[PDB]
């Protein structure tokens, strides 16, 4: 009920972010749900005074047909103060479940003077009408501050549970509750749904989104192993494509030889002509194979320090991708063909691919990496808002010129 | 006495760590002087300033200027330091509709509220930061000194406040009254509605009346206009819209300047008038700074204007927007980068036209232009209709799907299809995935000496076919391309590439139908006219023979 005090960093002003433009069925549910919100006391309509302002959309949660609002508070979030005033268990738990608590941040007052910086702006189709422009006066969703400012009522309400069972790890980020377990589905699905009552109970002391449950496992390998092919006859160009596979390993494993193997390439032959390999090309290729089965060398996470996810589009639905910190020092790669309701859709499988990395991200270091996108910045940022489920939202930038690795990975 | 209602003051401050204005105020002369006592009487008299004592340190300077063909003054107060030392505002106005997005309407009036500005009081804390100054006659009395009461012409907050202010009035007018619409543009606003003129012109009185609740005088029902009206560059009809009158000068010679004008207009005409093109005036701009520069006209240029003159020979119209019929919006290639486009709802009433531009860049194709030009219709349709149209595009549904499913980056295409009208964007090469069986390999290698710019290009096959070129003035780049040319022009229909050339791959895998290099564009020419192409890359300097050995023969 008292307010946690909030500052900008020194020296920074608030956001002055420009609203993008919003389709009219997003228009129409944006007001439909400020217009209750502002009834609800959790915002309020302001003045020319306040020069601020944040983008603001709708989107409807995985397997719901319902709008809920989405501010992109990226840019109040950098500029916001580090509330200083990670949950290793979680990535090896057999499965997880993800729930969007953010409707409880709704309770808590916000402080006075920083609710200006929260502006944000309804636009209007073809400008006919100004945009109605409001404020937080609570905890906002999407806000890095609302967390931390919520994290002694939430650990409060999770005592319970927590002293009741000390095997689910619990862990939070944004919006969202990461409830990890060991157990079978269906006690997984009870003890998560035992979890919905101390919300309720707390919350009559209605949620729109408070019901669903998104779930989720780790999977065998952190970094897929690089595998050769293995092969009765090569051609001349398999032995080319190996040797170039090789050549790039070897920046990731110091190892790696290609001599005896360039050797086969000696001579100006047809690219179809099959050649045996001589007894020392074979030897080179199976130390390589088992240099290869090894972990990579001085490979080490550090907080200090961005993740950064590269993804590339195999085609036919497939997509690969590595999360690291340093160049040939991955700490996660993985491949994706599993896009629903986007075979004819490049973009909506990539935004969703984005999000499942980002998810993953999450859960393995709890914090989002920063994206290098294989799409040119005007189409991602004509579409990107049209598939996006999630209520954080990731930094990315674009590649524009085509990797030459994206075979080394396919 | 009928109660008026207040309208609340908006808090403004200044910006932090600033204070209000202290600048010095002009000399004027006796005459000036009068002018100014008699106005500001007037002005206090009605409520717009007020006489302040010595306290207050703030200043603005103010002067006095003569009305053209007239004996009277005008007061004008030079608020540009206090704007620079006033917190910001949120200025709505920037956004303005486009007349595309408008609906049809049967009437449409006009009410001027200027008048109420001056109804519109100024946060009380803020006012001393706008004190002025009239000095005294031979400056042997204390100058008179003012504030304001009411938002001041020319400072800046006043634009915001105002338009915030009239809005949160018309609130409950507008929204009890859904059988019209009203649209605030500074001064004005404008009211539409599908009423009989009868209503229509009732409606119009209740909204004078219900100004009134606020003490906010308007003009009589013979309001000042009516349409058609002239609106930023528009000419707006109730069932119709254009742009004002576009006029291509004749001249004997082109500068700089007349070029860019000649470009704007055709730019403004352009989202009206179908099939105008600026490509040819705008490449007469680049670079130079100096508008006096007399610029010859290429041919290309003198044919493009005189193309341009019978597109504007007769007036266009563009209807308005029907919600309840779907947007269609149909795209033109024109060539040479420019794609040309037009939005309608029925066959031959436009709402709309546009045009789209190349982006800058060594490498392009028209596939990957028409997907931009697509994307930039998308987001302006969003911006003026809140959705967006089908698309008619001149690219076969086969060639769209040959495309994104083999480009090495995501893409996608809302809704559309295919309509047959030349030039058709299509697909001019396509790679193999696989080495050809049968085709002859060329193992292709270029070198340069970065000292003395001299070169080799060349190739080895297995047929034992062999090329080496020495070239002057080239560098390592260029030459690892001309190796490929060479192979491309020596081989028959069907052929394999290698070669170790990161830099030629990442060119040819980015599939451009046209380059600035012309030597880019020789091996496009050659790509089109081969039946196969497999391009193999393998890694330099690694004893992989046939590039082993020619690049030995081209390292000589
Ligand atoms: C007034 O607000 C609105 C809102 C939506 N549609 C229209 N239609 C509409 C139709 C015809 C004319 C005319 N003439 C017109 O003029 C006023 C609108 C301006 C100045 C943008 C408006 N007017």
């Amino acid at each position: 009920i008292e307010t946690v005090p909030v500052k900008l960093k020194p020296g920074m002003d608030g956001p002055k972010v420009k609203q993008w433009p919003l389709t009219e069925e997003k228009i129409k549910a944006l007001v439909e749900i400020c217009t209750e919100m502002e009834k609800e006391g959790k915002i309020s309509k302001i003045g020319p005074e306040n020069p601020y302002n944040t983008p603001v959309f709708a989107i409807k949660k995985k397997d719901s047909t319902k709008w809920r609002k989405l501010v992109d508070f990226r840019e109040l979030n950098k500029r916001t103060q580090d509330f200083w005033e990670h949950p290793a268990g979680l990535k090896k738990k057999k499965s997880v479940t993800v729930l969007d608590v953010g409707d409880a941040y709704f309770s808590v007052p916000l402080d006075e003077d920083f609710r200006k910086y929260t502006a944000f702006t309804i636009p209007s189709i073809n400008n006919e009408t100004p945009g109605i422009r409001y404020q937080y006066n609570v905890l906002p969703q999407g806000w890095k501050g609302s967390p931390a400012i919520f994290q002694s009522s939430m650990t409060k309400i999770l005592e319970p549970f927590k002293k009741q069972n000390p095997d689910i790890v619990i862990y939070q980020y944004m919006d969202d509750l990461y409830v990890g377990s060991d157990l079978e589905i269906g006690q997984h699905r009870t003890k998560i749904e035992e979890l919905r009552q101390h919300l309720l109970r707390w919350g009559l002391t209605e949620p729109p989104f408070l019901w669903m449950g998104y779930e989720l496992h780790p999977d065998k390998w952190t970094v897929q192993p690089i595998v050769l092919p293995e092969k009765d006859s090569w051609t001349v160009n398999d032995i080319q494509k190996l040797v170039g596979k090789l050549n790039w390993a070897s920046q990731i494993y110091p190892g790696i030889k290609v001599r005896q193997l360039s050797k086969l390439l000696r001579g100006t032959k047809a690219l179809t002509e099959v050649i045996p390999l001589t007894e020392e090309a074979e030897l080179e290729l199976a130390e390589n194979r088992e240099i290869l089965k090894e972990p990579v060398h001085g490979v080490y996470y550090d907080p200090s320090k961005d993740l950064i996810a590269e993804i590339q589009k195999q085609g036919q639905g497939q997509w690969t991708y590595q999360i690291y910190q340093e160049p040939f020092k991955n700490l996660k790669t993985g491949k994706y063909a599993r896009m629903r309701g986007a075979h004819t859709n490049d973009v909506k499988q990539l935004t969703e691919a984005v999000q499942k990395i980002t998810t993953e991200s999450i859960v393995i270091w709890g914090k989002t990496p920063k994206f290098k996108l294989p799409i040119q910045k005007e189409t991602w940022e004509t579409w990107w808002t049209e598939y996006w489920q999630a209520t954080w939202i990731p930094e990315w930038e674009f590649v524009n010129t085509p990797p030459l690795v994206k075979l080394w990975y396919q | 006495m009928v109660p008026i209602s207040p309208i609340e003051t908006v808090p403004v401050k200044l910006k932090p760590g600033m204070d209000g204005p202290k600048v010095k105020q002009w000399p004027l002369t006796e005459e000036k002087i009068k002018a100014l006592v008699e106005i500001c009487t007037e002005m206090e008299k009605e409520g717009k300033i007020s006489k302040i004592g010595p306290e207050n340190p703030y200043n603005t300077p103010v002067f006095a200027i003569k009305k053209k063909d007239s004996t009277k003054w005008r007061k004008l107060v030079d608020f540009r330091e206090l704007n620079k030392r006033t917190q910001d505002f949120w200025e709505v106005q920037l956004g303005i509709p486009h007349p595309a997005g408008l609906k049809k309407k049967k009437s449409v009036t006009v009410l001027d509220v200027g008048d109420a500005y001056f109804s519109v009081p100024l946060d009380e804390d803020f006012r001393k930061y706008t004190a002025f100054t009239i000095p005294s006659i031979n400056n042997e009395t204390p100058g008179i000194r003012y504030q304001y009461n009411v938002l001041p012409q020319g400072w800046k907050g006043s634009p915001a406040i105002f338009q915030s202010s009239m809005t949160k009035i018309l609130e409950p007018f507008a929204a009890q009254n859904p059988d019209i619409v009203i649209y605030q543009y500074m001064d004005d606003l404008y009211v539409g509605s599908d009423l009989e003129i009868g209503q229509h012109r009732t409606k119009i009185e209740e909204l004078r009346q219900h100004l009134l609740r606020w003490g906010l005088t308007t003009p009589d029902k013979k309001h000042q206009k009516e349409p058609p009206f002239l609106w930023m560059g528009y000419e707006l009809h109730p069932d119709k819209w254009t742009v004002q009158p576009i006029v291509l000068p004749e001249k004997d010679s082109w500068t700089v300047n007349d070029i860019q004008k000649l470009v704007g207009k055709l730019n403004w005409a352009s989202q009206i008038y179908p099939g105008i093109k600026v490509r040819q005036l705008s490449k007469l701009l680049r670079g130079t700074k100096a508008l006096t520069e007399v610029i010859p006209l290429t041919e290309e240029a003198e044919l493009e204007l005189a193309e341009n003159r019978e597109i504007l020979k007769e007036p266009v119209h563009g209807v308005y927007y029907d919600p309840s019929k779907d947007l269609i919006a149909e795209i033109q290639k024109q060539g040479q980068g420019q794609w040309t486009y037009q939005i309608y709802q029925e066959p031959f009433k436009n709402l709309k036209t546009g045009k789209y531009a190349r982006m800058r860049g060594a490498h392009t194709n028209d596939v990957k232009q028409l997907t931009e030009a697509v994307q930039k219709i998308t987001t302006e349709s969003i911006v003026i209709w809140g959705k967006t149209p089908k698309f008619k595009l001149p690219i076969q549904k086969e060639t769209w799907e040959t495309w994104w499913t083999e480009y090495w980056q995501a893409t996608w295409i809302p809704e559309w299809e295919f309509v047959n009208t030349p030039p058709l964007v299509k697909l001019w090469y396509q790679l193999e995935k696989e080495p050809i069986v049968g085709a002859e390999t060329f193992y292709v290698d270029g070198a340069a000496n970065r000292e003395t710019k001299l070169g080799k290009a060349g190739y080895v096959t297995n047929k034992g076919r062999q090329k080496v070129v020495p070239l002057t003035n080239t560098t390592n780049q260029k030459t690892e391309l001309q190796a490929i040319y060479l192979a491309l022009q020596d081989s028959g229909l069907e052929v394999n590439i290698v070669t170790d050339s990161q830099y030629a791959l990442g060119i040819i895998q980015a599939q451009p139908d046209k380059s600035e290099s012309e030597l880019v564009n020789q091996i496009i020419e050659q790509l089109i006219k081969k039946e196969k192409v497999y391009l193999a890359w393998v890694p330099a300097h690694k004893g992989i023979g046939g590039n082993e050995q020619v690049d030995k023969l081209v390292s000589a």
